[PDB]
RNA sequence: GUGGGGUAACGGCCCACCAAGCCGAAGAUCGGUACGGGCCGUGAGAGCGGGAGCCCGGAGAUGGACACUGAGACACGGGUCCA
RNA sequence: AGUGGUGGCCACUAUUAUUGGGCCUAAAGCGGCCGUAGCCGGGCCCGUAAGUCCCUGGCGAAAUCCCACGGCUCAACCGUGGG
């Protein structure tokens, strides 16, 4: 499972041992791992509660702004360079933060494809 | 272990504002959701089991419900799990019987008859203050009930303030102002079902509200809460207290 | 300058993190201690020691005793060992840092 | 005998409440069909829409309390008060 | 010199030193570290079944003489073996070879040895589900 | 090395009373020691007294009048509320009353019955009687 | 939760003073078990026990509790109505002895004996406040003192009882 | 600490990098022992000892481990494997 | 209408000792000295209010406990009211 939970050693370092099982409402889910392809690919997630996610497994489009406010729907190219990793920028990964290469030029990714399910960046 | 939700509530474990036997049985009605809170309110059955002694057992009160011969707030209710809660008009038009829900002086609640011509006034503390889309106004008051009203009337009110409310058809009659010298009953605390005036309002910040001291009607100061403090009216209670 | 609800003049710093309360998104709720730094090693980061007296029921004396508080110091003040400093309870930050430095009340050298 | 401590009225029932006391010194407790007979002369009452809950013995005492109803419809009893006490006063076999 | 320390701020030292001279008695020592309960041939047990094996007669200690019958049990419950005090006049008659009985503690000081026996820590009490003590009066009879 | 001049004095005023004699020298004289020898004084336990300035830390000069039966001094000033004085008087008097106990008050250091009547704790410094 | 035992059994069950002196009270009142005597000295202890704890007490509640304590004694008929609590340490066992139920009953001449009284009791025959009492180890208010009577369906009521003929010679012989 | 991931949600919960910290003689670490409380037995009390019976909170469904349905679950009277 | 035997726990016990224990002869002061943390520390003046104390709001839920009253014949138990 993907469990989101206790460490196992204490703060000064007594190892800690388990009493209980883990709880459903405690793990996690697997990682998007957003690429660049030719269409948009998405999973709808139920989630606690009932709630709804979407989750982009593949994008082929982004939401560039001008500094001014104004937002151009555009194509992505391909990734210049994400501090999140160096493994990512070589596999065409999206994440937030990372720096795209654009028809317009150089933009910086300002939202998570992981939650949000689109791409949004600014024009640098 | 647990998993989940409750749906039952034992008679030892039930809050102290209940005048109800305790060692007598050990099941009783976990009141729903609803406006006011678990340590505000009590199941309308017990209110008519105990409280008025019209039923003895709780299935001819259910179906006395079911027939729905009840008018609180000028609405009938069937569901006898209904948490009527504090200064809440309980209405009998069968009887032409009408009663106030208060606490006591020890910290329990009590059916104070009041005149029917009262009995379609409710003053509801303005708990809180929002802005809805379209700009609208919506007050979150202390019973949980909601009111919208313009941008332009949003300076009329005030958190802290009563609103005397015409419950049978939703009409806002009159706002008392939150100031100095007003006529406030207290609603919880040691100081339960106290009435007096206001000297001074406390500001306190570190997460501890308003302290508002309240000097009765004999001048003897004492202090409360700001939250337990209920105006109902500028120099005289606008409604039977006692 | 920006109200943080507790009563002390705001550092003269300006910075641009997101964690300080002065300068942040972050927001203050619950306790509020003073206390003592005791070590400022690790980046942004603060333990701070708070001694106190303890009464033993068998014994009618005292127990002084020490505790140590992990806290995060924003650079903007950026506590010392030595200085008395006013500590709040905050948005859990790391694995251990659930309180943030305020103010230093007095630094080291006085 | 029997002496009369209460009689209310439960408006939203349609019903009056009696609560009352019987004498019997030396005497056993009183079988229910007299005293229901014997109750249903002094406040003018149709002896159907009439039940009697319970008629307590005490112990070392003379008196015994009693305490009954009185209906104003044959349908209002059918439909509230449940079947066993109209089977205990014979209202239903 | 004065008992010590007595002050306002030393209750941390005075605990320190009571609860370092509390291992001095022997009563608390021995609850706390349970040192019967891993001794105990009778597991807490105030009595305990058994089957016997032999009968043994014992001379009393001196000055006092007398040959006390007494037998030797293993316990059902672990399988130690063990010696059980019989009272009574004619007692050892009734009990004989591979007799099932219940036993308990003879009531020693701290429950140790009584009187003119020597070690011996039990006596019995019903033997084959019958009451030691009517058959020493005889009211009843051994099955 | 002298470190608590209270319990000095109140054990050489016993020790020189079980003898009996007259006139007490308490060399190490402070302060609070006058204010605790005028409290029982206003109870008549002493004579008069004076203080002498001896040039290195005064020292108090006491007549006795023979009617202490034991005069200690209660160290480790335990702090006591009002409600629970009969326990702590039991601690140290032979009978309801028999004598007083010395307080430190918020206000000033004196005796324990005016405390209760005035209603204020305090830190208990000596007992006698 | 465990109901606690109402009395309190003496440290020592063979001290010769306490025994015969226990031996005598119960000769004069022909209790049928010492837990009886030790049961009423348990509730004597008791009234002392809150007399000793109140005659230190200060605070409005010790004030009330002691005025509820001194009403509850007079009201048992033990004081006198101007009595003050330094006097109820002076209570006696006695004191309680007599105002128990077979012990008024017998002191009314309506028996002979205090076991016939005893007989009486359990088989009904008396009445008080128009509610029979088959126990005669009850403590009697003040106020009923008045109303202690014979049982109307008893046998012993009516005039004519061959037993009430001798209770009757006893009260006056 | 920087930057992200996933979560209902904050956070080393995870991950890539950057640093050398953090706990311990006012006893960590390791072991022995053990559900926590309201309480109860005893004592003149200081105190001593214990958490079975009711209520509150925590944990479990032979042991482990993993899913689906769902607002709520890893679900005594629902499912899958191993022993 | 219970009593006896055994086992375990508090008192007995100032034989665990802060209240409240001993250490020359009964077991108990190390061979002597130095000193770190800890503990205990001379008096006077100014300030503080951390401790200490008085008043005051919220809170420490119920059941069990103490007390008066009412119901159960009394009691135990229950309710109302005060701690």
């Amino acid at each position: 499972a993907i469990w989101q939970g206790r460490s196992l050693k204490k703060p000064s370092g007594g190892r800690i041992v388990l009493a209980r099982k883990k709880r459903k409402r405690e793990l996690g889910r697997e990682p998007s791992n957003t690429r660049v392809a030719e269409q948009d690919k998405r999973k709808i997630i139920r989630t606690y509660g009932g709630n709804r996610k979407v989750r982009l497994t593949a994008a082929a489009y982004a939401n560039v702004f001008d500094k001014s406010g104004k937002g151009r729907k555009v194509r992505i190219i391909r990734v210049i360079e994400n501090p999140a990793n160096r493994q990512f920028a070589r596999r065409n990964i999206i994440t937030k933060g990372a720096i795209i290469e654009t028809e317009i030029g150089k933009a910086k990714v300002t939202s998570r494809p992981g939650q949000d399910g689109v791409v949004n960046a600014i024009l640098l | 272990a647990r998993k989940g939700p409750k749906r039952h509530l034992k008679r030892l474990a039930a809050p102290t504002s209940w005048y109800i036997e305790r060692k007598a049985y050990k099941w009783a009605v976990r009141p729903r959701p609803g406006p006011h809170n678990m340590r505000t309110s009590i199941p309308l059955l017990y209110i008519v089991r105990d409280y008025l002694g019209y039923a003895k057992t709780a299935r001819e009160a259910r179906k006395i419900l079911n027939e729905g011969k009840f008018l609180v707030d000028g609405r009938v209710r069937k569901d006898y799990k209904f948490p009527v809660g504090i200064m809440d008009v309980v209405s009998i038009p069968e009887t032409g019987e009408h009663y106030r829900v208060l606490p006591n002086r020890i910290g329990k609640l009590i059916l104070h008859p009041i005149s029917e011509d009262e009995a379609f006034i409710k003053p509801l503390r303005i708990r809180n203050k929002r802005m809805i889309k379209g700009a609208r106004v919506q007050l979150n008051f202390h019973d949980g009930t909601n009111h919208i009203v313009s941008i332009a009337e949003k300076d009329n009110y005030f958190t802290s303030y009563t609103v005397l409310m015409k419950v049978p058809e939703r009409e806002i009659l009159e706002v008392l102002p939150f100031e100095k010298g007003a006529y406030v009953f207290v609603t919880q605390g040691k100081n339960v079902a106290r009435k007096g005036r206001i000297v001074e309002i406390k500001r306190f910040p570190m997460g501890w509200p308003d302290v508002v001291t309240i000097e009765d009607e004999e001048g003897e100061l004492f202090d409360t809460l700001k939250e337990y403090a209920f105006v109902v009216g500028t120099d005289k209670p606008k409604i039977s207290l006692p | 300058m920006r109200d943080i609800g507790l009563r002390v003049q705001p550092p003269a710093e300006k910075c641009d993190d997101p964690k300080c309360p002065w300068h942040g998104n972050l927001k203050i709720h619950g306790r509020v201690f003073e206390g003592i730094v005791v070590s400022d090693k690790p980046r942004k980061t603060v333990t701070v020691e708070r001694q106190y007296y303890f009464y033993l029921n068998k014994y009618e004396r005292y127990e002084l005793r020490r505790s140590k508080i992990h806290a995060h110091n924003p650079p903007c003040i950026n506590a010392k060992v030595g200085d008395k400093v006013l500590i709040a309870e905050t948005r859990p930050l790391s694995k251990t840092k659930h309180f943030v430095v305020v103010a230093v009340l007095e630094r080291a050298e006085e | 005998e029997i002496r009369i401590k209460e009689i209310k009225e439960n408006k939203l029932i349609g019903r009056k409440e009696i609560y009352f006391e019987i004498y019997h010194p030396g005497e056993p407790t009183p079988s229910r069909k007299d005293v229901k007979g014997k109750l249903v002369a002094m406040l003018d009452l149709n002896p159907e829409t009439t039940v009697i809950q319970y008629i307590r013995s005490y112990f070392g005492s003379y008196i015994s309390k009693g305490y009954a109803k009185a209906y104003d419809s044959k349908e209002r009893m059918l439909y509230i008060e449940p079947e066993y006490i109209l089977i205990r006063d014979g209202l239903i076999e | 010199g004065k008992k010590a320390p007595n002050g306002e701020f030393a209750g941390r030292k005075l605990k320190l030193k009571r609860k370092k001279f509390r291992w001095s008695d022997i009563r608390y020592k021995r609850r706390v570290l349970r040192l019967k309960e891993k001794s105990d041939p009778l597991e807490g047990a105030p009595q305990a079944r058994g089957i016997v094996l032999e009968k043994i007669a014992v001379e009393a200690k001196q000055p006092n003489s007398g040959m006390r019958k007494a037998v030797r049990v293993q316990l059902i419950k672990n399988g130690k073996v063990v010696t059980a005090f019989c009272p009574g006049d004619g007692a050892i008659k009734f009990i004989d070879e591979h007799d099932e009985v219940i036993i308990e503690g003879i009531g020693g000081p701290k429950g140790g040895s009584m009187g003119d026996i020597p070690g011996i820590r039990y006596k019995v009490v019903k033997v084959n589900r019958v009451s030691l003590k009517e058959l020493v009066k005889g009211r009843k009879e051994k099955p | 090395t002298l470190l608590d001049p209270l319990a000095n004095a109140l054990s050489h005023i016993t020790n020189s009373e079980r003898v009996g004699k007259r006139e007490v020298y308490i060399k190490p004289a402070s302060k609070l020691i006058g204010e605790v020898l005028r409290v029982m004084q206003k109870y008549g336990y002493i004579g008069e007294f004076e203080f002498i300035d001896d040039g290195r830390a005064g020292v108090y000069r006491v007549q006795l009048l023979g009617r202490i039966n034991k005069a200690g001094a209660i160290k480790p000033r335990f702090p006591v509320k009002v409600s629970e004085f009969e326990k702590w008087e039991k601690r140290f008097l032979p009978a309801f009353e028999f004598g007083i106990l010395i307080v430190s008050t918020s206000q000033g250091v004196m005796s324990h019955k005016e405390a209760i009547e005035k209603g204020i704790g305090g830190r208990l410094i000596a007992y006698v009687y | 939760k465990r109901q606690r035992k109402k009395y309190e059994t003496p440290p020592h069950p063979w001290i010769k003073e306490r025994l015969d002196r226990e031996r005598v009270l119960m000769d004069k009142y022909e209790l049928k078990n010492k837990k009886e005597l030790w049961k009423h000295e348990t509730q004597l202890k008791n009234f002392r026990r809150r007399a000793r704890r109140l005659l230190a007490a200060r605070g409005k509640q010790a004030e009330i509790e002691r005025e509820q304590l001194l009403a509850r004694l007079k009201r048992l008929g033990l004081l006198p109505e101007d009595a003050v609590l330094d006097d109820v340490l002076s209570l006696t066992i006695e004191d309680i002895l007599e105002r128990r139920l077979q012990t008024i009953v017998y002191k009314k001449g309506l028996a002979r004996t205090m076991r016939q009284a005893r007989q009486l009791i359990v088989h009904g025959h008396i009445e008080v406040n128009g509610q029979i009492i088959r126990s005669p180890s009850y403590l009697v208010l003040k106020e009923e003192e008045d109303t202690i009577t014979y049982a109307r369906t008893s046998p012993f009521a009516n005039p004519q009882h061959p037993e009430r003929m001798m209770i009757e010679k006893a009260k006056q012989g």
